[PDB]
DNA sequence: AAAATATCAT
DNA sequence: ATGATATTTT
């Protein structure tokens, strides 16, 4: 800022006007405009250098939003750090930047990439027979570390409780600590013989992440990010496969457990003689020299309680040295009690695989080191156009609440709130329409609703199955089998049980009656569970996703705060006040007054 | 075995890394090159075209967008207002070839409007079936068997499959073409067959540059306009004749009056000069005594084709310039490496490049050749 | 069928 | 800190 004018609507601009730099003389052609006091980047799509840029922009900063033309794009300390990681220095990083920026890089912003970008390597942590040990090859620089006490060539062993705690100092001190994995050059441990079936083929995206976690030829952890739908089983499976060694997988839910089981069967050489599940349904262990175990985070997470055969299981699991495991749902690590299962298991490298990188609290950032960096990630419009998830049309009805339902909602309490609008009368009358039209079309409807007693209810007054807690495996499994392969069962309604990690590619349609407070996560998974549909490469087809709500209530609220994610990939929301042909429909629920009044009556006595 | 993952990253942005004037008139004069050769080629004005279209499943592929049944009907909507524009006096017919026969969709006459029309009904049908080059043939054989000997019989096969089902032999077909002087344009879409060549080369005395095979989209409009442009003739043969015709007049008339050519009430109409009959349009046979009525505006239009205008040639930039701006259109040359004059041989006299195009294509006579004294 | 511990949101 | 919902065990 040195011999510049300062506009006369720079007052609009609360400091942020970057006049002062001048456009250089080939903007034409460059993409990228870089902010320099906020540090974003702001690229067009539209112009030449386009593909490769947003590759390289994707490595070296975490996207924001990503609409049709125009990206934003943001740079952190954390996003340099998983650029570094992957074969990059600054003198690339900087040129690069550079030459494809419309103006030239501030000072500020030099510096910043500048200092996160030398620590890569200087600090490392290997893992013997049991024991981890921080080792380096230089003698100096550990001397330091040493020296401070919250820590407690040179190679030392470490406390495999406290395994946490370094690996959080390591990222606060300058240097961060660093987890590769040469699977090549160990052999102790035994390894798995397996290999991706000749009919299996990787897709192209697929092959560009995993290529990113084994660019320099050796494993490394990190968390892989694939919309729903995208096929993260298959890059699990094919790391596990190139690694060459014990893989434990870690699910989040018992029946996707199952799933993991029959894709990994699916797709790759293994044979029953090396897998064994610990579940709940049977703790049957593996006896073989190595194999893949596949188990769920409750049950190796849980500390207190756990049964004498589950304990020996356990033990067998805490026993030998693993070369991989895989973190599916990596979403949910960051929890109070399940972060206790990487520093449980020692393996490796890791891996976590998730399509919803969200979470409400500040706890999404501890990842990158509980796991690793943010390795890759993938554009749900760019898959939608290739054809690999299903294109959605998302919608968000209105429903207008009656003036009797209104009058007892604003007297009632927040708790008791919830109720008087989850059940609103004109609210059930459009989910009765809506199925009855999407039914005609041929259409699978999944009607998801956290709350249950409203679940309960709808299914009862519809005749339609529904799934949830009390329900039990066999006969969650039964409706979900019988759901894809039935022509009369063409809808079936679900709890919170169902929202994430589960596949079934028959369904294409989607409502949500009710929905758990403001959370975007559970929005974008509900989302994912129709993007994978078998039938998307048909011409003309789009897939629905309804949302609907009560009009001046809070639900109104949370739902605007409930799809900023979805608005944020690329995902644009339709309001509907008016839901045409609904008031031909002959038999519509509720539709006399006294049957208002009588719901009204039985909801209220509710509490 | 590793796998392609443990190699290395693609690293796109590393194969990223940072004298069209001239090249527009070196490009343009091996453009020029091929037209610097011309001579008045006797060609025949009269000639009588039957347009044979390929409506099978070969027509189904998505190779032209929407499908090649689309942009074969709509181009040929368009050859069929060029082909009647530059001659007048001549005459067409339509065939297609379906579900393994051909069917005759429009006489052969003299009026565009009904080739048109005929045309846009076959836009709905759904092509089926397989092609047959014979029945087709067979088909404009027989058509072209009353139109006069003066007339110089013409066939455009548009064919777009790659095997031909034929009830007969069509090696006899092709012998009796040759015996009654047909020649047999083909316009093939995908690849060369060995059956289509010999019936162009055996029907041109041996040239083997009437079979044409489209490489894009655009290249397919090209081909339609070419043909448009009557074919030269062999010395060998000849076909000299005097051809009885007459100009009628226009008259207007208060009181409707019967058409003999539709019997239609119309307001007006040409006027016969042998037997005073009134015909709604030209140029068209008479109802009455069959001598063909033309204007002198017809004859006109063909001039040019006998007599064409000689081609242009750049002056060379160290030659001095006859003057600042353009003879015709008075456009500056701009100053510019290598002069964009271009002079007419006859006249001397420099013109633009806007202008040589025009000259050449639209206007047919050098502005400086009619101003020239002699 | 009842207990007890986690998780996700106020 | 509390209330739902879910999961695991006895
Ligand atoms: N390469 C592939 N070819 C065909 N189908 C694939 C491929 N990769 C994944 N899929 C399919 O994608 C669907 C969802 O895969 P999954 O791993 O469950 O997704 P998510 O990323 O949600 O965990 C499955 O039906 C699976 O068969
Ligand atoms: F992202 Be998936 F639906 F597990
Ligand atoms: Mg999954
Ligand atoms: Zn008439
Ligand atoms: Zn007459
Ligand atoms: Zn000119
Ligand atoms: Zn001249």
């Amino acid at each position: 800022p040195a011999d510049f004018v300062p506009d006369s609507v720079s007052g609009m601009f609360r400091s942020h006007d970057f006049s002062y730099l001048r456009l250089r003389p080939d903007h034409a052609s460059r993409p990228l405009w870089i902010s320099p006091s906020d540090g974003r980047i702001i690229l067009e799509s539209f112009s030449p250098l386009a593909e490769q840029a947003q590759d390289f922009l994707v490595t070296i900063a975490e996207p924001i939003s990503r609409p049709s033309h125009i990206h934003e794009y943001k740079i952190t300390a954390y996003s340099l750090y998983a650029a570094v990681s992957v074969g990059l220095e600054t003198d690339d990083i900087i040129s690069v930047l550079d030459r494809l920026s419309k103006v030239p890089v501030a000072e500020s912003i030099i510096n910043f990439i500048k200092g996160a970008t030398i620590s890569y390597g200087k600090v490392k942590l290997v893992i013997k027979h049991n024991r981890y040990f921080v080792e380096t090859t230089q003698a100096d620089i550990l001397q330091m570390l040493l020296n401070d006490s919250v820590i407690g060539v040179h190679s030392f062993e470490i406390a495999n409780e406290s395994v946490e705690v370094v690996k959080k100092r390591c990222q606060e001190i300058d240097y961060p600590v660093l987890e590769e994995y040469d699977f090549r050059n160990d052999h102790r441990n035994p390894d798995l013989d397996i290999d991706l079936k000749p009919s299996t083929q990787i897709r192209p995206y697929q092959e560009k992440s995993l290529s990113k976690m084994f660019g320099n030829g050796r494993a490394r952890s990190g968390i892989i990010v694939l919309p729903c739908g995208a096929g993260k089983t298959l890059v699990g499976i094919t790391a596990a496969c190139t690694i060459k060694k014990s893989v434990i997988v870690l699910c989040t839910s018992s029946v996707s457990v199952m799933q993991w089981r029959q894709q990994f069967l699916q797709w790759c050489t293994l044979q029953p003689e090396n897998c064994a599940v610990f579940t709940s349904d049977n703790k049957e262990m593996f006896q073989t020299e190595s194999g893949l175990v596949v188990s769920t985070y409750s049950m190796v997470a849980n500390t207190r309680n756990r049964s004498h055969d589950s304990q020996k299981v356990m033990d067998f699991l805490t026993g030998r040295e693993w070369g991989f495991i895989i973190l599916d749902e990596v979403h949910v690590v960051p929890a109070a009690m399940f972060r206790r299962v990487v520093s449980t298991i020692a393996a490796h490298a890791k891996l976590g695989l998730t399509a919803t990188l969200v979470r409400e609290d500040d706890k999404i950032g501890d990842l990158n080191f509980l796991i690793g960096p943010k390795l890759y990630e993938a554009n749900w419009m760019e898959l939608s156009q290739k054809g690999h998830i299903a294109n959605v049309q998302c919608a968000e009805v209105w429903c207008p609440m009656t003036a009797e339902f209104y009058q007892e909602y604003l007297r009632e309490t927040a708790r008791k709130r919830m109720l008087l609008y989850i059940m609103n009368p004109t609210k059930f009358q459009a989910c009765q329409f809506l199925i009855q039209y999407h039914e005609r079309r041929g259409d699978k409807i999944i009607v998801f609703s956290d709350n249950v007693y409203a679940l309960q209810e709808y299914a009862l007054k519809m005749g339609k199955p529904f799934i949830y807690g009390s329900t039990p495996q066999q006969e969650r499994m039964n409706i979900l089998q019988n759901f894809q392969y039935n022509d009369q069962i063409n809808t079936i309604f679900l709890s919170k049980v169902g929202d994430t990690s589960i596949d079934l590619p028959e369904a294409t349609c989607l409502i949500q009656i009710s929905s758990h407070y403001g959370s975007r996560r559970q929005e974008a998974q509900r989302l994912g569970r129709i993007l994978r549909a078998k039938r998307r490469n048909d011409e003309g087809f789009n897939a629905f996703f309804y949302s609907l709500v009560s009009k001046d209530t809070q639900e109104m609220y949370y739902s605007t705060k409930r799809q900023a994610f979805l608005v944020d990939q690329g995902y644009a929301f339709k309001v509907i006040t008016h839901l045409h042909g609904m008031e031909n429909i002959p038999n519509l629920a509720y539709a006399s007054p006294r049957e208002r009044r009588e719901l009204l009556q039985e909801v209220l006595l509710k509490n | 075995g590793g796998y392609a993952w443990e190699d290395e990253i693609k690293r796109s942005w590393d194969l990223v890394k940072v004298a069209s004037l001239v090249a527009s008139i070196v490009e343009a004069r091996k453009k020029r090159t091929a037209k610097k050769n011309i001579t008045p080629y006797q060609r025949g004005i009269i000639r009588s075209l039957i347009l044979t279209l390929d409506c099978s499943e070969a027509m189904l592929e998505k190779d032209l967008r929407p499908n090649r049944h689309a942009m074969i009907i709509q181009y040929a909507i368009d050859f069929v207002h060029e082909f009647f524009d530059q001659n007048p006096i001549s005459q067409m017919g339509i065939i297609i070839m379906r579900n393994g026969l051909a069917q005759l969709v429009s006489q052969v006459s003299g009026n565009p409007q009904d080739h048109i029309d005929a045309l846009k009904s076959i836009r709905k049908q759904e092509p089926k079936g397989n092609p047959s080059l014979q029945n087709a043939l067979e088909m404009a054989r027989g058509l072209l068997l009353p139109v006069p000997a003066h007339c110089t019989r013409e066939v455009l096969i548009v064919f777009g499959s790659l095997s031909t089902t034929d009830p007969g032999d069509i090696h006899q077909t092709i012998d009796s073409l040759v015996s009654e002087k047909i020649r047999v344009k083909v316009l093939g879409l995908s690849a060369q067959v060995a059956i289509c060549k010999e019936l162009c080369k055996a029907t041109n005395y041996g040239d083997e540059s009437f079979y044409k095979i489209l490489l894009d989209e655009t290249h397919l409009k090209e081909l339609f306009n070419e043909a448009v442009t009557p074919l030269p003739v062999n010395k060998i043969n000849k076909g000299f004749t005097l051809v009885k015709m007459g100009f009628p007049t226009r008259i207007f008339e208060d009181t409707p009056t019967f058409c003999s050519c539709h019997s239609k009430l119309v307001y007006g109409g040409y006027f016969c000069p042998n037997c005073h009959s009134k015909v709604c349009s030209l140029p068209t046979v008479c109802p009455c005594c069959d001598l063909m009525l033309i204007l002198s505006t017809h004859l006109a239009r063909s001039y040019h084709h006998l007599m064409p205008l000689k081609t242009f040639a750049e002056v060379p930039t160290t030659e001095k310039f006859r003057s600042e701006d353009c003879f015709s259109c008075q456009s500056r040359f701009p100053i510019l490496l290598t002069s964009s004059r271009y002079r007419c041989e006859d006249c001397k006299q420099e013109f633009c490049v806007d202008c040589d195009v025009f000259i050449h294509e639209i206007l047919h006579n050098c502005p400086g050749c009619e101003s020239k004294p002699v």
